C-alpha cells in the first residue's frame, strides 16, 4: 500500500527555518523520483521542487531558488526539504509527491486536484 | 481444394479489401496535429483565426491537415496521451502574462518532451498574449524569475518597430527557458519551432505548414537512408 | 573461328552470367525476409525491382549469347532470332531506367516532400523499355546460315541506329543522374544551415560512386560499338575486341552492392545471413 | 422491409428475344449475389444463371448457355437477364434470388414474385432424388421428408451443402433449412433437418393447415446447383 | 554484338 | 476536528485489516508448490498473421465459437476476422477514430467500441438488410472509455475515466448501477464465470470486487505499486491476475483476501499491457512494453517462454475458450495467432 | 471540508463493511488452486501440444 506520511512544519516568525520530513512505505524508494508540492489557501496546487533517484539532479521553482534545499536518504526511505529564511507568502500546506512510474525521468500528474501517490499534507504558517 | 462458398467468402474478403487500399489512400494523405495548451492560453482566439473531442480542420496548398483539441476528459493526462504518438506535430500554445502559470507550463513541456511514447513527436510553440506582457511589464518575472536580471538580449534578436527593449528582452528570455529544456535531451530525434503570436495574427497557418514541411523532410532523409 | 577465343569468351560469359545471378538473388531474398517480417519501405520496392530487373538482363541477355557463341552458329527457326534479339535489347533498357527511376523517387522523396500527399513510374520505366527495343525486329534480317548475320535495313542503318541506341542508354540516364542528385544535395546544404529555430558527406560519397561507376562500366563498350560500326575499316576483328564486345551487362553486378552497401536495413539484413 | 419487384415478361415468338428486369428496394444490393431461378409450368425448380458482388464471376446452367446473359446495374439497383433466341423449353416463370455468402450467412433467403414468360409454339451434374411426391397428412401428427443425393455432400472442411425450401400453393419459396441443420430466421422451430452423406431428412411435427405446399431439396456443392423434384403434402 | 552484327572472332 | 477522528478510525480499520490478513497467512504458495514438476520448455510459434489494419491497435476479443475474432484500430475501423483461413467476414467504419477497446457479444450478434468520445457504440450484425448499423448509443460518462464486457444480448458493464463503473440496459439506453469508489482512472476489467461479480483495476494501484445486483464493493486488494492495466479471473473464479507499471504481475485470492505470488525478474524493467491465463490455468501469459510476450508457470512463477514477433508494443492479448490458440494485437498494425 | 468530511465518513463505513468477512487459511486456498490445475491438466492445447493432425491451424 503506497503511503506516504508526512512530519515536521508549524508555525515560525518571518525569517525563521524549518525542515520537513517526508517518510514513504509499501515501494522501493530508490526506483522513483520524488517532488514538493505546496497549496496556498484560495489558491491551486503549484510546484516547488524535485530531485532525481540517486539525488544528481535538482530542480526548483523561480520564487524559492536559492533558499529550500531538497534532498534524499534511500537507506532509510526519507525526504527532506530545509526552509530557511522564510517569507510571509509561504504559508501553505505541503506535499511529497511521487511520480507515477518508476524508471523514469519524467512524471505527469503531481500536481492534480486528486493524485493517488501524494501525501496528507503539513500545515505551515508564518 | 475449395467448395463454392468458400470461393465467394474468399472474394468477398478481396472486396473488403479494396475498399480499405481505397481508405488507405485518404488516410496516409492527411496530416493530424494534437492542439493542446493551458486553461487561460487562449486557444480558442487561434483556432477561430483558423463533447469528449473538438476537431477542426483546414487546408493549404491543396493538403489537408487535422487538429484535434481534448478537452472533455479529467486533468490527469498520462493515460489517454499515448494515443497521440503518431501525429505529425503538437501544437502547444501558452499564455505569457494569482499563482506562477509559466512554470506549469514548462513543467508540462518537460514532460511532454521525456515521454517513452512521445520522444520522436515534434512540437510547435505558439508564445500569445504578446500585448499583454508588453502592457504590464512596461508597467513582476523577475520575482517568479529570479536569474532574469543576469540576462541580454541575443545578437541575433530581431526587433519590431515600436517596441520597447524591456518587452523583447522578456519575449526572448521566456523563448530561450523554453529551448533550454527543448535542447538538454534531442538528441536530433525532435525538434521545437517557437514562434511569436498576438490577438491579431493571420498567418499562423503558414507557419504551421512551413514547419510540418520541415518535419516531412528529416524523416524522409531518415526513411530513405541519407541521414 | 579461333576455338581458344571463343573458349576465353564463353568463360566470360559464363563467369558474368553466374555471378550477377547470384547477387541479385541473395540480395531478393533478404529483401523479401525483411518485407515478409513488417512493412516494406518504398526504398526496398525499387532496389528490388531493380534487382528483378536486373536477374531478367541475365537471364534473358547472357544465356543466349552464351549458347550462340557456344553453338558458333544459331540452329533455330527465323523468328526465334527477332524474339531472341528483342528479349536481350529489353534488359539492357530496363536496367538503365530502373536506375532512373530510383533516383527520380529519390528527388521527389526529399525536394518536395508536400507533392507525395497533394508504383507507376517503375511500370512506366518496363513499357518503355519494351517499346524501344520494337525496332529489333525489323533490323534482324534472315539468316543467310547463323542467325540474322550481316543483318541490316538502310544504308545508315549501321550508323544511325547504335549511335541512337548509344545516346538513349548512355547519355541521357547519367545526365539526370547527375541533375537529380546535385539538386538533391543543393537542397540539403540549403535546408541545412538554418537549422531548427554531416548528411552532406554521404550524399557526396554517392553521387560519386554512382556517376564513375556507371561511366566506368558503360565506357568501352559503348566506345568500341561506335569504332566498330561509325568508323569504316573497323581496327579489330582480333582477340581485344572479341572480349569488349561481349561486355554490355557489366554494370549488372555492380549496382546491387552499391544500393545495399549505401543502405543500412538490407546491408544488416544481408549480413545476418551471413552466418547461415 | 426487402422487396423484390421484376417484370419484363409476356408473349413472345421463338427464336425473338426479351429482356427481364429485377428492382430491388430495401436492402445494401451491392453486397448481394444474385440468381435467377425458373418454374416450369407443371414441373419443378431449375437453376438458370448467378451474378456475384461485383460481377467478379457469373456461370450459366447448360440449357441456357451462350444464349442468356445477366448483369447487374448497382447505381440504380437493378438485375437484367437478357434471352436471346427463344425455344419452346423456355416457356416458364421466372423468379429472382439475393444471396450472400460468409462464415455463417444464411445463402438463398429472399425470394422474389415471379414474371410468366410464354413461348409460343413453334453428364457429370449431381442428381437429386426426391422418390415420394404425394403424401397424404391430417393436422397434429409429425411427418418425414426423405432426399438423396448421387454423390455425398460431406465437404472435407465438415459443411454439409443441403438446403430445403417450401412453397406454398400460389406462393414464392422460402427458405427453411440451410446446411442440414440451421433453422432460417423467422422460421418455426417444430422443423427440423437431419442426415449423413448421401441421405436426407426433413422433419415436421404438429403438422397444421400452414405447412401444406410442395418441399424441394437443394444441393451447393458444385455448379450448377440442382434441385430434387419435389414432394408435396396434401391435407387428407 | 547485341545490336550489331558480331565480329565472328 | 471530526476530520481528525475519522482519520484515526481510517487507520485504526487498516491496521487491523493488516493484521487479520497476517493471521490467516502462514505458508506461502511457492513452498507448497515447492514439489510439483514444472512444464518444460513451451515453444510457441506464428501459425497465422492477419493484415490489413492501418494505425495501431488497442483492442481484440475472441468469439465464444472459437474461431472469429474483433479487432479495433485508431485509423476508425473495426474489422472482424475468420481465424482459421485469414478471412474477412466485416469492416466498420466509426464515427470516432479514437477507439480504446472492443467487445464481442457471447450471443454473436453485436460488438461494441468506445474510446476518448465517452460514448459506448453497440453495432447489429444480424440484420436483413444485409450491412451492418448502429443500434445504441450510451451516453453519460464523463471520461474515456476504457472497457466493456457483454453479459447478455441486453447488459453491458463498462468502465470509464471518471473513475467510475456503470451497468447499462441496452434496450432503454440507462444507466441501472454505477459503481463508484475508485480514485484514479479505471483501466480494466473482468468479468466472472458465473456473471455474478467482477473486479476492477485503476492508477491508485487497487483493484476491487463488485457485486453486480446490489452495486456494492465486496473487498479492496492492494500490493501493486503503480498503475494497473490488466486483470483476468482464473478459471473457477476464485483468484485473479493482475499486470502493472511496476513491472510485475501479481496472483490475489477472493477467499484470503490477500496477495499470493509475484511473477518478477530482476532484469524486466517495462511495464505489462495484457494478461490471460491458459484453459487449466497453469500457464499465465503478460503482454510487455519491451515487444515480447513472456510465459509464466502460475504454480512456480519461474519463466517457461518467450513468444517474440513483433516490433512494436503488445497492447492486448486473449485465448480462446477451448484454449487451442492465444492472439496478441500489436501497435505495428499485425495480429499474430500462436499455438 | 463538507466534501472532505463526506468523503472520509464514506470510507469508514465502507472500512466498517469490509472488515467483517471471513477469511479461510491461505494453504486451504492454495492447495485448491493446484488440485484445479491438475484435474484439468489433460485438456490444456497449450500445455500439452495436440498431434497436429486435429490442429485446426496446421495448414501454414
Amino acid at each position: 500500500q503506497v503511503q506516504l506520511q508526512e512530519s515536521g512544519g508549524g508555525l515560525v516568525q518571518p525569517g525563521g527555518s524549518l525542515r520537513l520530513s517526508c517518510a514513504a512505505s509499501g515501494f522501493t524508494f530508490s526506483n522513483y523520483k520524488m517532488n514538493w508540492v505546496r497549496q496556498a489557501p484560495g489558491k491551486g496546487l503549484e510546484w516547488v521542487s524535485d530531485i532525481s533517484q540517486s539525488g544528481a539532479s535538482i530542480s526548483y521553482t523561480g520564487s524559492v531558488k536559492g533558499r529550500f534545499t531538497i534532498s534524499r536518504d534511500n537507506a532509510k526511505n526519507t525526504l527532506y526539504l530545509q526552509m530557511n529564511s522564510l517569507k510571509p507568502e509561504d504559508t501553505a500546506v505541503y506535499y511529497c509527491a511521487r511520480c507515477p512510474a518508476p524508471f523514469t525521468r519524467d512524471c505527469f500528474d503531481v500536481t492534480s486536484t486528486t493524485y493517488a501517490y501524494r501525501g496528507q499534507g503539513t500545515q505551515v504558517t508564518v | 481444394t475449395l467448395s463454392a462458398e468458400d470461393k465467394a467468402a474468399v472474394e468477398r474478403s478481396k472486396m473488403i479489401e479494396k475498399q480499405l487500399q481505397k481508405d488507405k489512400q485518404v488516410y496516409r494523405a492527411t496530416h493530424r496535429l494534437l492542439l493542446l495548451g493551458a486553461g487561460e492560453s487562449g486557444k480558442s482566439t487561434i483556432v477561430k483565426q483558423m463533447s469528449g473531442i473538438f476537431e477542426t480542420k483546414f487546408q493549404v496548398d491543396k493538403v489537408n491537415f487535422h487538429m484535434f483539441d481534448v478537452g472533455g476528459q479529467r486533468d490527469e493526462r498520462r493515460k489517454w496521451i499515448q494515443c497521440f504518438n503518431d501525429v505529425t506535430a503538437i501544437i502547444f500554445v501558452v499564455a505569457s502574462s494569482q499563482t506562477n502559470r509559466l512554470q506549469e507550463a514548462l513543467n508540462l513541456f518537460k514532460s511532454i518532451w521525456n515521454n517513452r511514447w512521445l520522444r520522436t513527436i515534434s512540437v510547435i510553440l505558439f508564445l500569445n498574449k504578446q500585448d499583454l506582457l508588453a502592457e504590464k511589464v512596461l508597467a513582476k518575472i523577475e520575482d517568479y524569475f529570479p536569474e532574469f536580471a543576469r540576462y541580454t538580449t541575443p545578437e541575433d534578436a530581431t526587433p519590431e518597430p515600436g517596441e520597447d527593449p524591456r518587452v523583447t528582452r522578456a519575449k526572448y528570455f521566456i523563448r530561450d527557458e523554453f529551448l533550454r529544456i527543448s535542447t538538454a535531451s534531442g538528441d536530433g530525434r525532435h525538434y521545437c519551432y517557437p514562434h511569436f503570436t498576438c490577438a491579431v495574427d493571420t498567418e499562423n497557418i503558414r507557419r504551421v505548414f512551413n514547419d510540418c514541411r520541415d518535419i516531412i523532410q528529416r524523416m524522409h532523409l531518415r526513411q530513405y537512408e541519407l541521414l | 573461328r579461333d576455338p581458344l577465343l571463343a573458349r576465353a569468351e564463353l568463360a566470360l560469359l559464363s563467369i558474368v552470367f553466374v555471378a550477377v545471378a547470384l547477387s541479385n538473388g541473395l540480395v531478393l531474398a533478404a529483401l523479401a525476409r525483411r518485407g515478409r517480417r513488417g512493412h516494406w519501405a518504398p526504398i526496398h520496392v525499387f532496389i528490388g525491382h531493380l534487382c528483378l530487373a536486373d536477374l531478367a538482363v541475365a537471364l534473358f541477355q547472357v544465356l543466349p549469347q552464351l549458347a550462340w557463341k557456344a553453338t558458333d552458329r544459331f540452329r533455330g527457326p527465323d523468328a526465334l532470332c527477332r524474339a531472341v534479339k528483342y528479349l536481350q535489347m529489353v534488359g539492357m533498357y530496363a536496367s538503365s531506367y530502373m536506375i532512373l527511376a530510383m533516383t527520380l523517387d529519390r528527388h521527389r522523396a526529399i525536394c518536395r516532400p508536400m507533392l507525395a500527399y497533394r508504383n507507376r513510374p517503375v511500370l512506366v520505366a518496363w513499357a518503355f523499355s519494351l517499346l524501344l527495343s520494337l525496332p529489333q525486329l525489323f533490323i534482324f534480317a534472315q539468316r543467310n546460315v547463323t542467325d540474322c548475320w550481316a543483318c541490316f535495313a538502310e544504308p545508315w542503318g549501321r550508323r544511325t541506329y547504335v549511335t541512337w541506341i548509344a545516346l538513349m542508354v548512355f547519355v541521357a540516364p547519367t545526365l539526370g543522374i547527375a541533375a537529380c542528385q546535385v539538386l538533391i544535395f543543393r537542397e540539403i546544404h540549403a535546408s541545412l544551415v538554418p537549422g531548427p529555430s554531416a548528411a552532406v558527406a554521404k550524399t557526396v560519397r554517392m553521387t560519386l560512386v554512382i556517376v564513375v561507376v556507371y561511366v566506368l562500366c558503360w565506357a568501352p563498350f559503348f566506345l568500341v560499338q561506335l569504332w566498330a560500326a561509325w568508323d569504316p575499316e573497323a581496327p579489330l576483328e582480333g582477340a581485344p575486341f572479341v572480349l569488349l564486345m561481349l561486355l554490355a551487362s557489366l554494370n549488372s553486378c555492380t549496382n546491387p552492392w552499391i544500393y545495399a552497401s549505401f543502405s543500412s536495413s538490407v546491408s544488416s539484413e544481408l549480413r545476418s545471413l551471413l552466418c547461415c | 422491409d426487402v422487396q423484390l419487384v421484376e417484370s419484363g415478361g409476356g408473349l413472345v415468338q421463338p427464336g425473338g428475344s426479351r429482356k427481364l428486369s429485377c428492382s430491388a428496394s430495401g436492402f445494401a444490393f451491392s453486397s448481394f449475389g444474385m440468381h435467377w431461378v425458373r418454374q416450369a409450368p407443371e414441373k419443378g425448380l431449375e437453376w438458370v444463371a448467378y451474378i456475384s458482388s461485383g460481377s467478379g464471376t457469373i456461370y450459366y446452367a447448360d440449357t441456357v448457355k451462350g444464349r442468356f446473359t445477366i448483369s447487374r446495374d448497382d447505381p440504380k439497383n437493378t438485375l437484367f437477364l437478357q434471352m436471346t433466341s427463344l425455344r419452346s423449353e423456355d416457356t416458364a416463370m421466372y423468379y429472382c434470388v439475393r444471396s450472400i455468402y460468409y462464415y455463417g450467412s444464411s445463402p438463398f433467403d429472399f425470394w422474389g414474385q415471379g414474371t410468366t414468360l410464354t413461348v409460343s409454339s413453334g453428364g457429370s451434374d449431381i442428381v437429386m432424388t426426391q422418390a415420394t411426391s404425394s403424401v397424404p397428412v391430417t393436422p397434429g401428427l409429425s411427418v418425414s421428408i426423405s432426399c438423396r443425393s448421387s454423390k455425398s455432400l460431406l465437404h472435407s472442411n465438415g459443411n454439409t451443402y443441403l438446403y430445403w425450401f417450401l412453397q406454398r400453393p400460389g406462393q414464392s419459396p422460402q427458405l427453411l433449412i440451410y446446411r442440414m441443420s440451421n433453422l432460417a430466421s423467422g422460421v418455426p422451430d417444430r422443423f427440423s433437418g437431419s442426415g449423413s452423406g448421401t441421405a436426407f431428412t426433413l422433419t415436421i411435427s404438429r403438422l397444421e393447415a400452414e405447412d401444406v405446399g410442395v418441399y424441394y431439396c437443394m444441393q451447393h456443392l458444385e455448379y450448377p446447383l440442382t434441385f430434387g423434384a419435389g414432394t408435396k403434402l396434401e391435407l387428407k | 554484338c547485341y545490336f550489331q552484327n558480331c565480329p565472328r572472332g | 476536528s471530526e476530520l481528525d477522528q475519522l482519520r484515526q478510525e481510517a487507520e485504526q480499520l487498516k491496521n487491523q485489516i493488516r493484521d487479520a490478513r497476517k493471521a490467516c497467512a502462514d505458508a506461502t504458495l511457492s513452498q507448497i508448490t515447492n514439489n510439483i514438476d514444472p512444464v518444460g520448455r513451451i515453444q510457441m510459434r506464428t501459425r497465422r498473421t492477419l493484415r490489413g489494419h492501418l494505425a495501431k491497435i488497442y483492442a481484440m476479443h475472441w468469439g465464444t465459437d472459437s474461431r472469429l475474432l474483433v479487432s479495433a484500430s485508431q485509423d476508425g475501423k473495426l474489422i472482424i476476422w475468420d481465424s482459421y483461413t485469414t478471412n474477412k467476414v466485416h469492416a466498420i467504419p466509426l464515427r470516432s477514430s479514437w477507439v480504446m477497446t472492443c467487445a464481442y457479444a457471447p450471443s454473436g450478434n453485436y460488438v461494441a467500441c468506445g474510446g476518448l468520445d465517452n460514448i459506448c457504440s453497440i453495432y447489429n450484425l444480424k440484420t436483413r438488410e444485409g450491412n451492418v448499423r448502429v443500434s445504441r448509443e450510451l451516453a453519460g460518462h464523463t471520461g474515456y472509455l476504457s472497457c466493456c464486457r457483454f453479459l447478455d444480448d441486453n447488459q453491458i458493464v463498462t468502465s470509464s475515466g471518471d473513475t467510475t463503473c456503470a451497468l447499462w440496459d441496452i434496450e432503454t439506453g440507462q444507466q441501472t448501477t454505477t459503481f463508484t469508489g475508485h480514485t484514479g482512472d479505471v483501466m480494466s476489467l473482468s468479468l466472472a464465470p458465473d456473471t455474478r461479480l467482477f473486479v476492477s483495476g485503476a492508477c491508485d494501484a487497487s483493484a476491487k470486487l463488485w457485486d453486480v445486483r446490489e452495486g456494492m464493493c465486496r473487498q479492496t486488494f492492494t500490493g501493486h505499486e503503480s498503475d494497473i492495466n490488466a486483470i483476468c479471473f482464473f478459471p473457477n473464479g476464485n483468484a485473479f491476475a493482475t499486470g502493472s507499471d511496476d513491472a510485475t504481475c501479481r496472483l490475489f485470492d477472493l477467499r484470503a483476501d490477500q496477495e499470493l505470488m509475484t511473477y518478477s525478474h530482476d532484469n524486466i524493467i517495462c511495464g505489462i499491457t495484457s494478461v490471460s491465463f491458459s484453459k487449466s490455468g497453469r500457464l499465465l501469459l503478460a503482454g510487455y512494453d519491451d515487444f515480447n510476450c513472456n510465459v509464466w508457470d502460475a504454480l512456480k512463477a519461474d519463466r517457461a517462454g518467450v513468444l517474440a514477433g513483433h516490433d512494436n508494443r503488445v497492447s492486448c492479448l486473449g485465448v480462446t475458450d477451448d484454449g487451442m490458440a492465444v492472439a496478441t494485437g500489436s501497435w505495428d498494425s499485425f495480429l499474430k495467432i500462436w499455438n | 471540508n463538507t466534501a472532505s468530511i463526506a468523503q472520509a465518513r464514506k470510507l469508514v463505513e465502507q472500512l466498517k463493511m469490509e472488515a467483517n468477512i471471513d477469511r479461510i487459511k491461505v494453504s486451504k486456498a492454495a492447495a485448491d488452486l493446484m488440485a484445479y490445475c491438475e484435474a484439468h491438466a489433460k485438456e490444456d492445447p497449450l500445455l500439452t501440444p495436440v498431434p497436429a493432425s486435429e490442429n485446426p491451424f496446421r495448414e501454414k
